C-alpha cells in the first residue's frame, strides 16, 4: 500500500516472528516444573505476547519486508492514530506543562521576594494554577490577543 | 654562618634566585623588625627575622612584595624594595614618593588615563593599515 | 646505471640528507641576532 | 508542623514528589494496558 | 652536626651544600674529569671526551643494531662502527653549531676585566657581560673542543672496535 | 608590556591599587569624583596581566582595563 | 556537667530545615544565582568553614562518622534481607559447584523479565558478583530465617547508630579534650575494637563456623545439621568433629595448647573440598590476630603512670639528616582533621588494593575460588576502592597544608623540610616517570611495531630479547619451599601462586601456580610507571598547594580555585585540587591497566577446567604469554576477543551489562563536553537562551549561570570515572558470566 507497505495481518513474516518468539518462551517453559511461579511468569510472557501480535495485527498497520509495524506519519488520517493523535495529546499536556509553571513564574513575580517562591514552592498558589491548565489554548488564544503574552522592548539586547 | 648579619635566619632553600639574577636583576628588600619574628619566606620555608635591621634578595618584583604585604601583618611598614641591575644598580621601587600607592600624595601625574569610558573607545576597523 | 638503482641513490639522499642540511640552515637562521 | 510542611515544600522534596507519582501512573498504565503502539482509539 | 647548609654561605641561591654538591670525593671526581681536568687545552678536553664516548657509543650500536650476531662477525663490527662514526659527526655538528650561536670571543678571562675597568658603553653581550670565564667559552676555544671531539671520537671508536674483535676472536 | 588604561568612571575606591600584585597601579588626586581621586597606570612595565586589578573594579564595566601585548620577562612571571 | 561532654549542645529542631544553606556565612543569605544550589552540596560537608571552633567540627565529624555507619548498616541490612527473601541460598548451599548464586529478581515490567537468568536451583533472577552466598556459608549460616534475622539486626544497629548521631550531637557532645585523647582512642582501637573483634570472631568461627562447614563438606544436609545453639550447649556434637573439645578449656589455662591442634591448625594451602583456605587455619589466625592486637593496645600513656607519649617518641627521632625530626607532627595531628583523614584515606585505600590481592591469592571461602564471576568483582571493585581512596589521601593532604599548616609551629621539622626540597623531590619523580614511561611503554610499541614489520625476532618476547622477572621468579621459588624449611610447622605453601599443585573443585581450577614471564614483567613495568605518575601528580599538588615560583601567595587563594589568571602565560589549574583532579584521571588509568592484566593473566593462565587425567585447559588458552606484550595484542585479543560476550548479550538474561556497557560509553563521551570546553561559551549561550526566556516572561528569578569552572572540572572528571569504570563494569561482568 502507502509506500510498498503490506498490513501486518497478512505479512508472513510477522506471523513467523510471533511464532518463533512464541517457540522460544515455550523452550524456556520447558526447564521449570509443574504449576510454579516461573512457569507462571513464563506463561504470562506467552500470553501477552500473542495478544500484541494480535492487536498490532488488527490495528490498520503496514508491516515492511521485516515484519515491523512501520508508522505513516505524513499526516493521512487513515493512519492517525499511530502519529496525529499521539502528536494532539502530547501538544495538549505540554501546552498545560508550560501554561502552568508560566502563570506560576508571573505570578510569584510580582511579589516581595520572587526568588524564594520559586526554591520554596507556594504549594497552595501552585495547585490552584496547575489544575487551571486545562484551557491553556483558550488561555493562550485570550492572552495573545490582549497583547499580555509577548514583551515588546523591555527586554534586553548585547552591545551590537 | 651567613654572609651578612642582617640577613634573616634562614636555612637556604633550593628556590631561590637562579643565573638569571646575576646578569639581569635581583631585588633587594630591606626593612626593620623590633622582634625576631618567625616568617614564611615568598620562595621556601619559614625564616626568622632579625631584631633590627633586615635585608632579603629575590629575584622577582613580585616575590619582593609578596613579603611585604606579609610584613603587613608583623604591624611592619617601613619595608623598602629595591632594584639592582647586574652592577651595583640600586633603584628604590616601591614606596617610590614614600608614600605606599594606596595612598593619595601629592606630585602624582595620572599615567594612562582616558577621558571616557569604556564605551568611548574607537573602532578597531578605524585603528589599522594605519 | 639502470633506473631501478634510483631509489636506493635517492630515497636516504632525501629523507636523511635533506633534514640534516634543512634543520642546520633553519636552526641558523632562527638562532640569528641583529 | 508548621516548619516540617514548609520544609515539604522545597524544590527537592516536591520535585521528588512529583517525579515518583509521574513515573508511578505512567507505569500503572503500562502495566493495565501494555504494549501501546498506537492510541487506543 | 648537619651535613646540610647553604651553598658557600648564601642562603638565596637556588642550591644546597649536601654530601653530593661539595663533597671531597665530588671534587676530586669531578676535577680529574677532562672538562674540568686542570692543565688541559679545550682540544685536549674535546679529544679525551670524543675518545671516551666513541668507545662506548660502538657498544651498543655493534651488539645491539640491526645486524647483530651471536658469534663474531666483520659485518656487525662494520656496521657499528659505521653507525657511531656518525653519532659522533651528528653531535660534532650540534657542538659546532651550538658554539656558533653562543658565543662570539676569541680570548676570555681578560674582556671581562677590559670592560670592567676601561668601560663597556658599547651594544654589549659581547665587551660586558660574557658568561663563564673559561677557555671553552669562546668562539676559538669551543672550535677546538668540537674538532678535538670529532678526531678522539673517531680515534676512540676505533680502538673500541680492534679491542672488540681482539676479545671475540682470541678469548 | 601589557597595556592599562584608565577611564573616567573610575570612584576611587583604591580597590584595584591595593589588589595589584606588582605595583603597578597608584591612587593620583582628581576633581571627577567624590572621592577627588583616580586610579593611575605609572608602572605598566611591571603589569604582569593577572587582571586582579580589573576583578576589584566595582564600576559597571570596569574604569580599569588591561590589554595583553608584547611580553617580557617581567610581564611573563620568570624567576629565571 | 560532665568533664568529656556538653549537655543539650544543639537543639533538636525542624526550623533549620527549612533554611537552606544556613550553615554558610555567605550562602545563608538566600541564592540569586544558580551558583548558590551546586555552592549548597559543595560546602555540605566541609565543616572547617561552617564554624571556626574545631571543638564543633569535631562534633559533626563524630555524628557523621554515626550517620555513615548507620547508612551502612542499612545497606548490610538490605542484603541479609534479599539473601532471606529472594535468592537461592538454600539451593546453593546444596549445589555450591552448579548453581550460580543470585539474590536479586526483576519485577515483570516493560519486558524486564529477561533479565531473570537461569541461575539454577528452580530460581531466576539476577547473578550475584559480590560472594555473599560464600561468605554466609563460611559463617555458617544453612538457613534463610539466620539471614532475616541477620537482616532484622542490622536495621535495629542502624537505627541505634542514627540514635548515636543524633544524641552525640544534639544531648551529649564530647569534649575537644575527649577529641584530642588520640593515645587512649589509639589503645581502644587497638585493644577493643580491632583485637576483640578478632577474639570474639575466633570464639564464632571455632564454634559455629568450625562445626557447621566441617559439616557440610562431609556431605551432610543442612536440614539435618544441628543448630548452630546446639554446639554450644551440647558439647558432644563439636567433640565428634574435633575431638580435642572433650578436654574443655583446661588445656588453655594450663599452657598445654597443643591439644587444641585439632581446630588451631597451621596447614597453609586450600581446603580440597572447597577450595577456600582451610577453617581451623582462620580460627587460629584469627586467634593470634586477637592476641597480638590485644597486647598492641596496652602501649600509649592514656590515665596511669603507664604507657607511651606520642609526642615523646616522635620529638625523640631527629638526625643529622632531618633536623627537628618529627618535632610538631603531634601538635599536627591532633589539631587538624585534614592530616588524619589524609594519613587513613591513603593507608585504606592501600590496604584494600592489599585486601584485593591477598584474597584471590588465597581464596577465603568455600567455593569461591571455582566462582570466577565473584574473584573478578572482588579484586575489581577493591581495587578501585583502594585507589579512589588513596586519591582522597592525597587530596586532604593538600587541603591540609593549604588550610591547616602552620609555618611558625614546623619550624625545621619534617614537613618544613620536605616543603625546603620540593623541587629536587618533584624534579627526580618526574625523571622517574620520564624513564619508567618510556621503558616500559617503549617496549610494548617497539613490539608492536617489530610485529608490524615481520620481525618476530626482535621482540621483548619469551622467544625473542628476553626480560626475565628474576627477582619475583626467586620469591616464588622461596614460597613454595618454604614450608618444612622456614615454615617448618606448615604443611602447605601459603598460595598455590607461588607454585606447587593445580588445585581443582568440580573440574574447575581454584588456584595454580601463576607463572611469571616476559610479559609480566613488561606490564608490572607498567603498573609502577602508571603509579609513580600518579604520585608525581598528587605530590606536586601537596608540596605546591601553598606557595610556587608561579604564584608566590597560592596559600591565599584557598585549596579550592580555578586559576590566577590568564597572566604568567597563563595560570590554569595551578590549584591543588587541580591536581587531585588530574591524578583522579591518572589513577583511573592505572587502576584500569591493573584490572585490565589481573582479567586477562587470571582467565589466560590460572582459570579453566582441569580434564579427568590431569590436563589443564583455560577460558582463553594461554594468550597472555604471547599476545599481551604488543598493544595490538591488547587491542585484539583482550579488548575485542573478551567483549564478544558484552555486544553479543541482547536478547539474553545479560542484556541488561550491553545496556549499560552503551550508557557508560555515553556518560564517558559526555564527560568530554565539560572536560574539553570552558565557561564563556556556556554562559553567553545562556545568555541567548536567557533572552528567549525574557521574551516569554518566563526568565527564573534565580539567575541562570554556567557551572564554575571548578565545577565543570568536576563534572567532567566524574562523568569521565562513572563512564570509564561503568564500561570496564559491565565487560567484566558479562564476559566472566558468560564464560
Ligand atoms: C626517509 C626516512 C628514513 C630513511 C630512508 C631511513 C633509513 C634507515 N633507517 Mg631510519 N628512521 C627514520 C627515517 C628514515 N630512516 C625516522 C623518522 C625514525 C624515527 C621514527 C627512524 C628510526 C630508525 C631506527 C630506530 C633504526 C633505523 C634504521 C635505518 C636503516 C635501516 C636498517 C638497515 O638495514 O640499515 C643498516 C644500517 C647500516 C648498515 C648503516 C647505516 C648508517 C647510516 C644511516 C649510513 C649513512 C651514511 C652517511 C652518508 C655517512 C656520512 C659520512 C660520515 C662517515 C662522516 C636505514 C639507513 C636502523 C639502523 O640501521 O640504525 C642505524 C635502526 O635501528 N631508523
Ligand atoms: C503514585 C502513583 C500511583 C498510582 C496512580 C497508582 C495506582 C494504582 N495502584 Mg499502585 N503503586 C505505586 C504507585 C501508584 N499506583 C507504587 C509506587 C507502588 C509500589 C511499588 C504501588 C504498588 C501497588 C500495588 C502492590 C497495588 C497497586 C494497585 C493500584 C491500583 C488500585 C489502587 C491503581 C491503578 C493495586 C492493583 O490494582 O492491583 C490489583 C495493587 O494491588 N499499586
Ligand atoms: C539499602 C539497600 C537496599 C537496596 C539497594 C534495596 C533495593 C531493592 N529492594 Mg529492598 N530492602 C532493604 C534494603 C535495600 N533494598 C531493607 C533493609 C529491607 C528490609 C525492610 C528491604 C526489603 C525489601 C522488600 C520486602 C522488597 C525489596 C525490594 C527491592 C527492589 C525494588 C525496590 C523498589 O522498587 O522500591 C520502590 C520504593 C519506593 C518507590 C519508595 C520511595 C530493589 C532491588 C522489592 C523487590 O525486590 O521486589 C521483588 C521487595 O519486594 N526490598
Ligand atoms: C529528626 C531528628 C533530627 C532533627 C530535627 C535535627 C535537627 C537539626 N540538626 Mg541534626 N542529626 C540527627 C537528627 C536530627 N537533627 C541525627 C540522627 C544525626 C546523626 C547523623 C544528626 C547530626 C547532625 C549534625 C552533625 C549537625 C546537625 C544539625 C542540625 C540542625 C540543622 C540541620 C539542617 O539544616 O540539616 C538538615 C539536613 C538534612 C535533612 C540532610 C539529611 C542527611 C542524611 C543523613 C543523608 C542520608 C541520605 C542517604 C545516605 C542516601 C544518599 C543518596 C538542626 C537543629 C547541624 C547543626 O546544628 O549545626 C549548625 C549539624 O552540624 N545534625
Ligand atoms: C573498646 C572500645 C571502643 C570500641 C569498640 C570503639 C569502636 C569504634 N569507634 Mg571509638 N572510641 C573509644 C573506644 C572504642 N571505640 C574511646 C575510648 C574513644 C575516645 C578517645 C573513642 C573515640 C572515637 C571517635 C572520635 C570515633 C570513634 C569511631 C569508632 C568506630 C570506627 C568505625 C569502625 O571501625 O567501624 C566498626 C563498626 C562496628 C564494629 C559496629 C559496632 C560498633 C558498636 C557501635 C560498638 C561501639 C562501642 C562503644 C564505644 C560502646 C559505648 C556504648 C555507650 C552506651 C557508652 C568504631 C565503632 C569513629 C566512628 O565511626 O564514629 C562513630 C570516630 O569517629 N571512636
Ligand atoms: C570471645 C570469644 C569467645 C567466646 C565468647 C567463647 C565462649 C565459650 N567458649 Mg570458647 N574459645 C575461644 C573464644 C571464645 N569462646 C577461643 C579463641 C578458643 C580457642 C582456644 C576457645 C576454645 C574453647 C574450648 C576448647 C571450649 C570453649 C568453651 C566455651 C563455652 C564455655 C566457656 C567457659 O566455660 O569458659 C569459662 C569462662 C570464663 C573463665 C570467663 C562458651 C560458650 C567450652 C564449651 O562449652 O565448648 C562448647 C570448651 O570446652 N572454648
Ligand atoms: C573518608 C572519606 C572522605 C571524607 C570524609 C571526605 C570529606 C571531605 N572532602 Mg573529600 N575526597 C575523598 C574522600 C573523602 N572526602 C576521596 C576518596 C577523594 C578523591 C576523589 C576526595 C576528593 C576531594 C576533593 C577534590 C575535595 C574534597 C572535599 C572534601 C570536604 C567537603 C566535601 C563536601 O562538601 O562534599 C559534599 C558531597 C558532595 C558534593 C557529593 C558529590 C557527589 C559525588 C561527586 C558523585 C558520586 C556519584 C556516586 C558514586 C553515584 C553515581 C552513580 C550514577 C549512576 C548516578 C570534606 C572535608 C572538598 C573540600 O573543599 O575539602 C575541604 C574538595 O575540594 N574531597
Ligand atoms: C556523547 C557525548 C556528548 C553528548 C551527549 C552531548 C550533548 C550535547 N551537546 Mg555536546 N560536546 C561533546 C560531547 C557531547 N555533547 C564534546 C566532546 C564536545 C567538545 C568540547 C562538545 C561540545 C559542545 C558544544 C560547543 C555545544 C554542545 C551542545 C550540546 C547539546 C546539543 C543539543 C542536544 O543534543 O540536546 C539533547 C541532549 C542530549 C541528547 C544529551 C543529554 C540528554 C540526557 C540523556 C537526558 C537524560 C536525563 C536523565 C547537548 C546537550 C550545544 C548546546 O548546548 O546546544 C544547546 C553546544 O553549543 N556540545
Ligand atoms: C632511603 C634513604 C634514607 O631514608 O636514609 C635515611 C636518612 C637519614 O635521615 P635522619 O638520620 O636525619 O633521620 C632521623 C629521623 O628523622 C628519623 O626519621 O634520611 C634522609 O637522609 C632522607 C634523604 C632521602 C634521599 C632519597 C634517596
Ligand atoms: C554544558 C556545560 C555547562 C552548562 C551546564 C549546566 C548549566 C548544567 C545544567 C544542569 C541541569 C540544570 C540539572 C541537571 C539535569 C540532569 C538531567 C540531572 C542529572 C541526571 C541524574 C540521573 C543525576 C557549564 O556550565 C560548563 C562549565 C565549565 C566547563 C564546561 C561546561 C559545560 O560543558
Ligand atoms: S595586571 Fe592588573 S593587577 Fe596585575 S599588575 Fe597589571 S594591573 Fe595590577
Ligand atoms: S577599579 Fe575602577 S573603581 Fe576600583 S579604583 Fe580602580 S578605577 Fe576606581
Ligand atoms: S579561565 Fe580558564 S584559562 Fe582563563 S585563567 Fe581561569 S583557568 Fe586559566
Amino acid at each position: 500500500d502507502i509506500g510498498g507497505l503490506n498490513p501486518c495481518k497478512d505479512s508472513e513474516v510477522f506471523q513467523k516472528r510471533l511464532a518463533k518468539t512464541v517457540k522460544k518462551l515455550e523452550n524456556r517453559l520447558k526447564k521449570y516444573e509443574e504449576g510454579t511461579p516461573p512457569q507462571i511468569a513464563i506463561q504470562q510472557q506467552i500470553t501477552q505476547t500473542k495478544q500484541r501480535f494480535t492487536r498490532y495485527a488488527d490495528s490498520n498497520l503496514l508491516c515492511g519486508n521485516d515484519g515491523l509495524p512501520h508508522l505513516i506519519t505524513d499526516g493521512r488520517w487513515s493512519h492517525g492514530s499511530e502519529f496525529l493523535l499521539p502528536s494532539i495529546l502530547f501538544l495538549y499536556i505540554s501546552g498545560w506543562i508550560g501554561w502552568v509553571g508560566r502563570k506560576y513564574i508571573r505570578t510569584v513575580g510580582q511579589t516581595s521576594n520572587p526568588t524564594e517562591k520559586e526554591i520554596i514552592i507556594d504549594v497552595p498558589l501552585a495547585i490552584s494554577i496547575m489544575t487551571s491548565g486545562f484551557l491553556w489554548p483558550f488561555a493562550a488564544w485570550q492572552e495573545f490577543l490582549s497583547g499580555d503574552l509577548i514583551a515588546s522592548d523591555e527586554t534586553i539586547t548585547t552591545s551590537p | 654562618k651567613l654572609k651578612q648579619s642582617d640577613f634573616p635566619k634562614f636555612e637556604g632553600s633550593t628556590g631561590g634566585w637562579l643565573s638569571a639574577a646575576k646578569n639581569e636583576e635581583k631585588y633587594v628588600i630591606i626593612w626593620t623588625s623590633k622582634d625576631a619574628s618567625l616568617f614564611e619566606m615568598p620562595t621556601g620555608g619559614t625564616a626568622k627575622m632579625n631584631a633590627g635591621n633586615n635585608v632579603a634578595y629575590f629575584a622577582r618584583k613580585e616575590q619582593c612584595l609578596a613579603l611585604g604585604s606579609q610584613l603587613r601583618g608583623f604591624k611592619i611598614t617601613n619595608y623598602k624594595i629595591f632594584r639592582i641591575y647586574p652592577p651595583l644598580d640600586i633603584t628604590l621601587l616601591h614606596p617610590f614618593d614614600g608614600v605606599f600607592p594606596e595612598k593619595v600624595n601629592q606630585g602624582r601625574s595620572p599615567v594612562g588615563k582616558r577621558d571616557a569610558s569604556i564605551g568611548g573607545n574607537p573602532n578597531p576597523a578605524s585603528l589599522k593599515f594605519q | 646505471m639502470s633506473l631501478d638503482l634510483l631509489p636506493s641513490f635517492f630515497v636516504p639522499l632525501v629523507g636523511l640528507v635533506l633534514p640534516l642540511f634543512s634543520i642546520i640552515g633553519l636552526f641558523l637562521y632562527i638562532e640569528k641576532e641583529n | 508542623m508548621k516548619d516540617f510542611l514548609k520544609y515539604l515544600s522545597t524544590a527537592p522534596v516536591l520535585l521528588t514528589a512529583w517525579l515518583t507519582f509521574t513515573a508511578g501512573f505512567v507505569i500503572e498504565i503500562n502495566r493495565f494496558y501494555p504494549d501501546a503502539l498506537t492510541f487506543p482509539f | 652536626v648537619s651535613f646540610i647548609k647553604p651553598y658557600r654561605q648564601d642562603p638565596f641561591v637556588g642550591h644546597l651544600a649536601t654530601p653530593i654538591t661539595t663533597s671531597a670525593f665530588t671534587r676530586a671526581y669531578l676535577k680529574v674529569l677532562p672538562a674540568y681536568r686542570p692543565g688541559l687545552t679545550p682540544l685536549s678536553r674535546g679529544a679525551e671526551i670524543g675518545f671516551t664516548h666513541g668507545y662506548f657509543l660502538i657498544g651498543p650500536f655493534y651488539t645491539y643494531g640491526p645486524l647483530r650476531s651471536v658469534e663474531f662477525s666483520l659485518t656487525s663490527l662494520a656496521a657499528g662502527l659505521l653507525a657511531a662514526i656518525t653519532l659522533l659527526l651528528i653531535l660534532t655538528v650540534g657542538l659546532s653549531i651550538y658554539g656558533q650561536v653562543t658565543y662570539d670571543v676569541y680570548d676570555n678571562a681578560l674582556i671581562v676585566k677590559l670592560v670592567r675597568q676601561m668601560v663597556g658603553s658599547e651594544r654589549t653581550q659581547d665587551l660586558p657581560q660574557i658568561k663563564g670565564t673559561s677557555e671553552l667559552d669562546t668562539v676559538l676555544g669551543w672550535q677546538k673542543f668540537s674538532e678535538g671531539f670529532f678526531s678522539g671520537g673517531l680515534i676512540g671508536s676505533i680502538v673500541a672496535a680492534v679491542g672488540i674483535a681482539l676479545y671475540s676472536t682470541y678469548l | 608590556s601589557h597595556t592599562v588604561k584608565i577611564y573616567d568612571t573610575c570612584i576611587g575606591c583604591t580597590q584595584c591599587v591595593r589588589a595589584c600584585p606588582t605595583d603597578v597601579l597608584e591612587m593620583v588626586p582628581w576633581d571627577g569624583c567624590k572621592a577627588g581621586q583616580i586610579a593611575s597606570a605609572p608602572r605598566t612595565e611591571d603589569c604582569v596581566g593577572c587582571k586582579r586589578c580589573e576583578t576589584a573594579c566595582p564600576t559597571d564595566f570596569l574604569s580599569v582595563r588591561v590589554y595583553l601585548g608584547g611580553e617580557t620577562t617581567r610581564s611573563l612571571g620568570l624567576a629565571y | 556537667k560532665s568533664t568529656i561532654v556538653d549537655f543539650n549542645p544543639v537543639e533538636t529542631s525542624f526550623e533549620k530545615w527549612a533554611k537552606p544553606g544556613q550553615f554558610s556565612r555567605t550562602l545563608a543569605k538566600g541564592p540569586k544565582t544558580t551558583t548558590w544550589i551546586w555552592n549548597l552540596h559543595a560546602d555540605a560537608h566541609d565543616f572547617d568553614i561552617q564554624t571556626n571552633s574545631l571543638q564543633e567540627v569535631s562534633r559533626k565529624i563524630f555524628s557523621a562518622h554515626f550517620g555513615q555507619l548507620a547508612v551502612i548498616f542499612l545497606w548490610l541490612s538490605g542484603m541479609h534481607f534479599h539473601g532471606a527473601y529472594f535468592s537461592n541460598y538454600s539451593a546453593w548451599l546444596t549445589n555450591p559447584t552448579s548453581t550460580k548464586p543470585s539474590a536479586q529478581i526483576v519485577w515483570p515490567i516493560v519486558g524486564q523479565e529477561v533479565l531473570n537468568a537461569d541461575v539454577g536451583g528452580n530460581f531466576q533472577g539476577i547473578q550475584i558478583t559480590s560472594g555473599f552466598f560464600q561468605l554466609w556459608r563460611a559463617e555458617g549460616i544453612t538457613s534463610e530465617v539466620e539471614l532475616y534475622w541477620t537482616a532484622v539486626g542490622g536495621l535495629v544497629a542502624s537505627f541505634l547508630m542514627l540514635f548515636a548521631g543524633w544524641f552525640h550531637y544534639h544531648k551529649a557532645a564530647p569534649k575537644l579534650e575527649w577529641f584530642q585523647n588520640v593515645e587512649s582512642m589509639l589503645n581502644h582501637h587497638l585493644a577493643g575494637l580491632l583485637g576483640l573483634g578478632s577474639l570474639s570472631w575466633a570464639g564464632h568461627q571455632i564454634h559455629i563456623a568450625l562445626p557447621i562447614n566441617k559439616l557440610l563438606d562431609l556431605g551432610v544436609s543442612p536440614e539435618e545439621i544441628p543448630l548452630p545453639y546446639e554446639f554450644i550447649l551440647n558439647r558432644d556434637l563439636i567433640a565428634q568433629l574435633y575431638p580435642s573439645f572433650n578436654k574443655g578449656l583446661t588445656p588453655f589455662f594450663t599452657l598445654n595448647w597443643g591439644e587444641y591442634s585439632d581446630f588451631l591448625t597451621f596447614k597453609g594451602g586450600l581446603n580440597p573440598v572447597t577450595g577456600g583456605l582451610w577453617l581451623t587455619d582462620t580460627a587460629h589466625h584469627h586467634l593470634a590476630i586477637a592476641v597480638l592486637f590485644i597486647v598492641a593496645g596496652h602501649m600509649y600513656k592514656t590515665n596511669w603512670f603507664l604507657g607511651h607519649s606520642i609526642k615523646t617518641i616522635l620529638e625523640a627521632h631527629k638526625g643529622p639528616f632531618t633536623g627537628e625530626g618529627h618535632k610538631g607532627l603531634y601538635e599536627v595531628l591532633t589539631t587538624s582533621w585534614h592530616a588524619q583523614l589524609a594519613i587513613n584515606l591513603a593507608l585504606f585505600g592501600s590496604l584494600s588494593i592489599i585486601v584485593a590481592h591477598h584474597m584471590y591469592a588465597m581464596p577465603p571461602y568455600p567455593y569461591i575460588a571455582i566462582d570466577y564471576p565473584t574473584q573478578l568483582s572482588l579484586f575489581t571493585h577493591h581495587v578501585w576502592i583502594g585507589g579512589f581512596c588513596i586519591v582522597g589521601g592525597a587530596a586532604h593532604g593538600a587541603i591540609f597544608f593549604v588550610r591547616d599548616y602552620n609555618a611558625a609551629n614546623n619550624y625545621n621539622n619534617l614537613i618544613d623540610r620536605v616543603i625546603r626540597h620540593r623541587d629536587a623531590i618533584i624534579s627526580h619523580l618526574n625523571w622517574v616517570c620520564i624513564f619508567l614511561g618510556c621503558h616500559s611503554f617503549g617496549l610494548y610499541v617497539h613490539n608492536d611495531t617489530m610485529r608490524a614489520l615481520g620481525r618476530s625476532q626482535d621482540l621483548f618476547s619469551d622467544n625473542a630479547i628476553a626480560l626475565k622477572p628474576i627477582f619475583a621468579q626467586f620469591i616464588q621459588n622461596l614460597h613454595t619451599l618454604a614450608p618444612g624449611s622456614t615454615a617448618p610447622n606448615a604443611l602447605t605453601t601459603v598460595s598455590y601462586a607461588f607454585g606447587g599443585d593445580v588445585i581443582s573443585v568440580g573440574s574447575k581450577i581454584a588456584m595454580m601456580p601463576i607463572s611469571l614471564g616476559t610479559a609480566d614483567f613488561l606490564v608490572h613495568h607498567i603498573h609502577a610507571f602508571t603509579i609513580h605518575v600518579t604520585v608525581l601528580i598528587l605530590l606536586k599538588g601537596v608540596l605546591y598547594s601553598r606557595n610556587s615560583r608561579l604564584i608566590p601567595d597560592k596559600a591565599n587563594l584557598g585549596f579550592r580555585f580555578p586559576c590566577d589568571g590568564p597572566g604568567r602565560g597563563g595560570t590554569c589549574q595551578v590549584s591543588a585540587w587541580d591536581h587531585v583532579f588530574l591524578g583522579l584521571f591518572w589513577m583511573y588509568n592505572s587502576i584500569s591497566i591493573v584490572i585490565f592484566h589481573f582479567s586477562w593473566k587470571m582467565q589466560s593462565d590460572v582459570w579453566g577446567t582441569v580434564s579427568p587425567t590431569g590436563a589443564v585447559s583455560h577460558i582463553t588458552g594461554g594468550n597472555f604469554a604471547q599476545s599481551s606484550i604488543t598493544i595490538n595484542g591488547w587491542l585484539r585479543d583482550f579488548l575485542w576477543s573478551q567483549a564478544a560476550q558484552v555486544v553479543q548479550s541482547y536478547g539474553s538474561s545479560l542484556s541488561a551489562y550491553g545496556l549499560i556497557f552503551l550508557g557508560a560509553h555515553f556518560i564517558w563521551a559526555f564527560s568530554l563536553m565539560f572536560l574539553f570546553s570552558g565557561r564563556g561559551y556556556w554562559q553567553e549561550l545562556i545568555e541567548s537562551i536567557v533572552w528567549a526566556h525574557n521574551k516569554l516572561k518566563v526568565a527564573p528569578s534565580i539567575q541562570p549561570r554556567a557551572l564554575s569552572i571548578t565545577q565543570g572540572r568536576a563534572v567532567g572528571v566524574a562523568h569521565y570515572l562513572l563512564g570509564g569504570i561503568g564500561t570496564t563494569w559491565a565487560f567484566f561482568l558479562a564476559r566472566i558470566i558468560s564464560v
